[PDB]
Order: structure tokens, then sequence, then C-alpha cells
């Protein structure tokens, strides 16, 4: 498909040293890019290693350091998981340097919390929600600041419940400013998608194509990305859009890391498919089952 | 006074779902708590959901909820679902055909030399159209996909840029 | 069943798993195990990386075996860099240092 | 229906290229309708050929362009990649045109 | 034909080239019936103005070889001469003599 998941131009030529389309047959010109073919042209293993990326429309936090245990983004935001995760549903507001109101920073909102909120402050007043809010708090966090009022808390305090909630919040506070990591680095707002080569699409004995679990992944989070996008075009109002982005986030979050939020995708026919994570993890991941243990050429039985 | 609130169905079975939610209201006669049902269409937004003219009891919750294949209500919460605006109203009424009007009655997509032709004998390729004829809705587009490469008049919607 | 070399799977260049399918027999992790308890390094080196994966490294080891040289050139496993891609392909930045 | 229109200067190299345009249809699809020829241009010059003067000193030159037009009655899915893979001689302008 | 003529020629085309759309527009302007006298006038003048020549009935056809003004041919850029040598080379495609 040009220019789908599968494409030509974004990765490379499905044949070695060949215009997939129609040009160079033999081997003297290797790279040139015709109008009628827009196709690199290298070799067969060139597409194994090329990725490609999904612009989001909607931000998206990674599930990996939302729900980890303890969460990344829960333990540094000082924000429990419960709270989080309303907020990230489209189900609950999150305030971003309100202003001069009688309102905290960290404090979320509900709809009566924000709708007579609205009438009241309706000047210099930040009330967002989602990712994009998250996002805002993640990227205005002063982590230097922090880490001097979190070590001048855990000296002023003997309280040692507290003492250890406290350690163990610096701790990671101070890691992330050793480390050229960013605090807005956790929210995904340009996917990265992998390499065809190593999510393979091969028919079986027969005539149709035994399709990957991930292909699922990448055309669902394809399809409602296309459908946010024209959205925005047309306006649609607030509830449309903020289901829009939801269902986004899910299919990123199940993309990801399926089966960590609320019941697991499926395809076919009520198993759940294999995500990302999934190819990592387990008994049957890369590295019980590809790395450690690999099967050996010379060799019988 | 009856304001609007936002359906959603399985996505594909939207006009069975209005045909059934019409067919439940005049099944359990709440006439006085029903005013339409909108799927609007252009040459189709919204993609599965389903505008209902509507006042809010538990009962009349409870029948949208019942009429099959319908998923629920989509507002703030669960509780006392959500209805949407009225001041959007007013634009929204001045124009409701955007994505097909006559402000461009000529250039669908960009011409230029990257376009794609499906629609018709032709189709699934691709090719440079040099002149077009706009005005007669015509394109020169010397694609060289069927055939060698002379200019073949296709049709604005038959192409895609 | 025995092989000397056959066909190799698709997404992880690695021998197929079969007798009907002419596959090879699963160097699996105990063993590897077992060649650790030893000190036996190079047995595992090309037990795991010419033998097995890496496609530059075994067509030089079958041009030096049916020359008489018997030796290898290492690099890396293929299915390593699928792990790079498997990991790369979330939001995290794996690489490799120097 | 695909008409075709080819034009040439050679008339010999139209008629084979028509010959092919043909063989390219109607594997793929059914029903060619045929090599029709129109009317060929004989596009006339004269010229004086002295460099200074006389003036009934001359040659006519002309150029016959040759017209073929070929028509395809069904357009099917494969027709359209026929004469895909299969460019046309050099020296002959062909010009399909669906509809 | 000279150098300098050729060079005139060319410096004629690049300013049609570059004046056409203005010129165009003063022209329609000028005729345009439904059109205040004043307006028609300031056009006129405006017209006068731009540089001679800016105008397409200033500039020549000469042979795109040799820069001959005099017996030209429009198909082939050609003064006769040249053209005559041309078919006779095989040069021009199609062209051949021709009797009736
Ligand atoms: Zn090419």
């Amino acid at each position: 498909e040009r220019d789908g998941l599968f494409c030509a131009r974004i990765f490379g030529p499905v044949k070695d040293y060949e215009c997939l389309c129609g040009k160079y047959k033999r081997l003297k010109h290797r790279g040139v890019i015709c109008e009628k073919c827009g196709v690199e042209v290298t070799q067969t293993k060139v597409r194994r290693e090329r990725m490609g990326h999904i612009e989001l429309a909607s931000p998206t936090a990674h599930i990996w350091f939302l729900k980890s245990l303890p969460s990344r983004i829960g333990l540094l935001l000082d924000m429990p998981l419960r709270d989080i995760e309303r907020v990230l549903y489209f189900e609950s507001y999150v305030v971003i340097e309100g202003g001069m109101t009688n309102l905290e920073r960290q404090q979320i909102l509900t709809e009566e919390q924000y709708l007579d909120a609205l009438e009241e402050f309706g000047d210099e007043f930040d009330a967002k929600m989602g990712a994009e809010a998250i996002q805002a708090l993640l990227k205005s966090m002063d982590l230097e600041q922090e880490c001097e009022q979190l070590r001048e808390e855990l000296n002023e305090t003997n309280s040692e419940t507290k003492r250890k909630k406290l350690t163990k919040r610096i701790k990671l506070l101070e890691a992330f400013v050793q480390s050229g990591n960013k605090p807005e680095w956790m929210i995904l707002t340009v996917l990265p998608v992998l390499p065809p080569d190593l999510r393979p699409l091969v028919p079986l004995d027969g005539g149709r194509f035994a399709t990957s679990d991930l292909n699922d992944l990448y055309r669902r989070v394809i399809n409602r990305n296309n459908r946010l996008k024209r959205l925005l075009d047309l306006a649609a109002p607030d509830i449309i859009v903020r289901n829009e982005k939801r269902m986004l986030q899910e299919a990123v979050d199940a993309l990801l890391d399926n089966g960590r939020r609320g019941r697991a995708i499926t395809g076919s026919n009520k198993r759940p498919l294999k995500s990302l994570a999934d190819m990592i993890k387990g008994k049957q991941g890369r590295f019980r089952q590809n790395l450690l243990g690999k099967r050996v050429d010379y060799s019988g039985r | 006074k009856k304001r609007w609130y936002v359906v959603q169905a399985f996505s594909g079975f939207e006009g069975r779902v209005a045909t059934s939610l019409r067919e439940h209201i005049k099944l359990h006669n709440m006439e006085d708590l029903f005013g339409e049902v909108m799927v609007p269409t252009e040459e189709k937004f919204f993609p599965g959901y389903v505008l209902v003219q509507m006042v809010m009891n538990d009962a009349s919750w409870h029948l949208v909820r019942s009429v099959p294949r319908v998923m629920g209500f989509i507002g703030g919460t669960s509780d006392r679902p959500a209805p949407i605006s009225d001041k959007e109203v007013d634009a929204i009424m001045n124009r409701l055909q955007q994505v097909g009007d006559k402000p461009r009655p000529k250039t669908l997509f960009e011409p230029g030399e990257m376009v794609r032709v499906n629609d018709g004998p032709f189709a699934d390729f691709n090719g440079v159209v040099e002149e077009v004829d706009y005005e007669k809705s015509r394109l020169k587009v010397s694609v060289s996909i069927f055939g060698r490469a002379t200019p073949v008049e296709l049709d604005f919607s038959q192409v895609e840029k | 069943h025995a092989r000397s070399t056959g066909s190799y799977s698709l997404v992880t260049q690695q021998p197929l798993g079969g007798k009907a399918q002419f596959g090879g027999q699963r160097f699996g992790e105990m063993e590897v195990w077992a060649l650790e308890a030893y000190g036996a390094a190079y047995t595992l080196q090309e037990m795991l990386t010419v033998k097995s994966d890496d496609v530059n490294g075994r067509t030089k080891m079958y041009k030096n075996i049916v020359d008489g040289n018997h030796q290898m050139e290492p690099g890396m496993p293929e299915s390593f860099n699928v792990l790079l891609k498997e990991i790369r392909s979330l939001g995290i930045n794996i690489e490799l240092e120097d | 229906r695909i008409r075709i229109r080819l034009k040439a200067f050679d008339h010999r190299l139209i008629d084979q290229a028509t010959a092919e345009i043909v063989e390219t249809a109607k594997r793929t699809g059914a029903q060619v309708r045929g090599p029709i020829p129109l009317p060929t241009r004989k596009e006339r010059f004269t010229v004086l050929i002295s460099p200074h003067v006389n003036k009934d000193a001359r040659d006519q030159y002309e150029i016959r362009t040759h017209l073929r037009l070929v028509d395809i009655v069904e357009p099917t899915e494969k027709t359209v990649d026929a004469l895909m893979r299969l460019d046309l001689a050099a020296g002959v302008d062909v010009q399909i045109s669906l509809g | 034909a000279k150098q300098s003529m050729k060079a005139r020629e060319v410096k004629r085309v690049a300013l049609a080239d570059k004046y056409f759309a203005k010129r165009a527009e003063l022209k329609a302007i000028i005729s345009d019936v439904n059109a205040s006298d004043e307006d028609r006038w300031n056009a006129v003048l405006k017209l006068q103005t731009l540089p001679r020549d800016s105008s397409p009935s200033r500039q020549r056809n000469r042979c795109r070889q040799t820069g001959r003004p005099h017996g030209f041919l429009r198909k082939f850029g050609l003064s006769r001469i040249k053209v005559r040598e041309a078919a006779m080379r095989g040069e021009i495609p199609g062209l051949k003599k021709a009797s009736w």
C-alpha cells in the first residue's frame, strides 16, 4: 500500500535492488526514486532495520510509566494512581498554574468542580485533562527545585513512614537530573512502529494471509488517529473528541502493553492478541526463547 | 424543552439502530419525550454516533439503553449524562455542508503531477498531469500505469490527489 | 534426524524447528548454563553466534569450512537486533555506546 | 470505452504499434473494437533552395502524420495493466481516453 | 545575422516574458467598455510607461541556428536554408521530398 503501513518510500523495496513498481533491473543506479514508484532502492533485509513513526493526533501517556507498580508518573507528580487514570481517561480535570484563585496545582477537578469554577474564574484559569494536561504538569516540574525541598523535607521530619515515602520520591527525582531524561518524554507524542520484517506477513498453505497481532494493533492506532485528525478538522463538539482521544489513548496503551488496562482486546476468537511487551516478557519472549536459548544447525537427535 | 444528546451504537448498524429507536419510542409510547433522531450524511460524519432530541428522565434513559445494539450515552458521567451545546448550533445552521460545497467549483485535489487513478476501468496506479480541464471536469494525467505514457481524460473523483 | 545447513526462519534468522521442517535441535538454556559451567567459551560463542544466528558469520563459516580454514568471524546475533527494534519500538531509546 | 489514438510519422511503425496494442488488449480483456485508420495529415512545405536568389528553384517537403484509432469496449481490472509493462516503440505518440 | 541582433532578440523575449501579466491586464482594462473614463486614460498612459521591448509584436522570429530574419518556418524554428539541410541530413523526423 502506497502509502500505508507497509509502504515503499518510508521503508524500502520488497525486492533486492529493484523498484517494486518498475525501473532499475540491473546493478548500475542503486538509489534513484522516480515519481511513478515513490520507492527506495536497497537490500531485502534493509526493511528489517528501518522503522516508521505514527504522528499521534492526541498525546498518550506510556503505560509502562503509568502502571509499573510503582508508577513512574505516580511518585513523581505526587498524585495517586487512581486520580491519574481518571484524568487520563477523560473522566477528571486537572489544574495547571491557575493564577490568583483558591486552588492547588496537583488538586484535580470534576465536572461540577469545573462548571462552577468556569463561571467563577472565567479569566486567568487553566484546567485541562488527559495526557496533554499531564504532560504540561511534568514539563513544568522544576526537578532541581523539588530536590532541595524533598531533601529539606526529609531532614525536617521524623515520621518513619514519611521518611521512606520521601526517600523513594527524591531518589527518582535526583536520578532523572543525573541523566538526560526529560519529564515530558513519558507521554508518547511520536509513536514508533516496528519494522515490517519483524512483524511478518506471510500466507500459510492456501490463499489467505495469516496476519500478525501487531498489524492489528498498529492498524487500529492509525485508523483512530486518522479519525481524530478528521474530527479536529471538522470542529466536532467536546464529548466527541474526548471519546475520540480516549479511544486513541486506549488503543496506544493496548498496542504497547496489552491487557495491563481492563480486559484485553481480541481478534480471533476470544483469545487476546499479542502486543510488543508480550513479545519481550514471559517464557516465550525474546530473552528466554531466542537469545538465551537458540535453535542450532549442525545438530541431530 | 427537549435538548440534544449523543448515543453510541455499533458502528455500521447505525441506520438499524435509528429505526429500532423510533420503534421502541412508538412501542413504549413516551412520544412526548423524544423529538427526532439524526444521522447526518455528506455525499458520513459522525462515524458511529446517533444524535437524539430528548429529555432526561431515568425511564427514558433506560429506554434508550434498552434499544438493542446501543452501548450508552457519552457525557461527563453516567448518572447525569451530558447534552452538547447551543451556541455552535447557530453557526452550524448557516453552514451544514463544509466538506462538499460549491466554494471551489474546479480543483478537488491538487493536480500538479502527483495523483493516482482508481475509479472507472483504469485503476490502482498514478501519473503526471500537465494540463487540466476543470471547467469541463477533465484531467490530462500522463499516467504511465495503463499503457505507454499518453494523457488519458480522467474524472476528478475518479483520480486521487 | 540430522542437519548440516537447511532453511532459516524469517523473523529471527535462526533455524526452523521440527523434523518435517528440516530443522535443528534446540540448544536450550540449561545447555548454555552447562557450557558456562565448564570453561568452554569458543564452543558457546559459535554455538550461539556462528552456527545459529549471524547470517554473514555463517556464510563466512561455510566458505571457511569448505576451504579447510577452520575459523569464525563472530559478528552479532541478528535476533539481538530484533530485540533492539522491539524495545526501540516502544518509547524506550536503547542504543550501543562507544 | 477506452479510445486509443496512435499518431506517428512512419506508417509501418504505427501499424506495428497498433498490432501490439491489440495483442495487449485481447489476452487480458475481451471484445477489442478494432484498428480503425483515420485520415493522414500531409502537412506540406515549400522552400527556396538557393542561398540567395532563384525563386523558381524550390523543394517541396511534407510530413505524413498517420492516425490509428483503436477502441476497447470492456475495460476490465487486468486490461489496465496489460500495457503497463509494455510501453510502445519510440516515435509513436499514443493517446488513451476512457469515456 | 549578427550576434548583437540575436542578443537584442533574446532581450526582447525576456522582456515579453517578464511583463506579460501586467501588459495583458492593462489591455483588458483599456478594452473594458464597462469602466471609468479616467481609469481607461490611466491604463493607456500606464502602457506607454512600460518598456517597448515588452511588447510581443516587437520580437522578430529568426532562425534558431543562424538568426536569419527572413525565410523563416514556425514548425521547425529554422530558416528555409537550414531546414532544407536538416531534411537532407535526416535530422527533421518524418520530413521527406513530396511529389503528387
Ligand atoms: Zn523506480
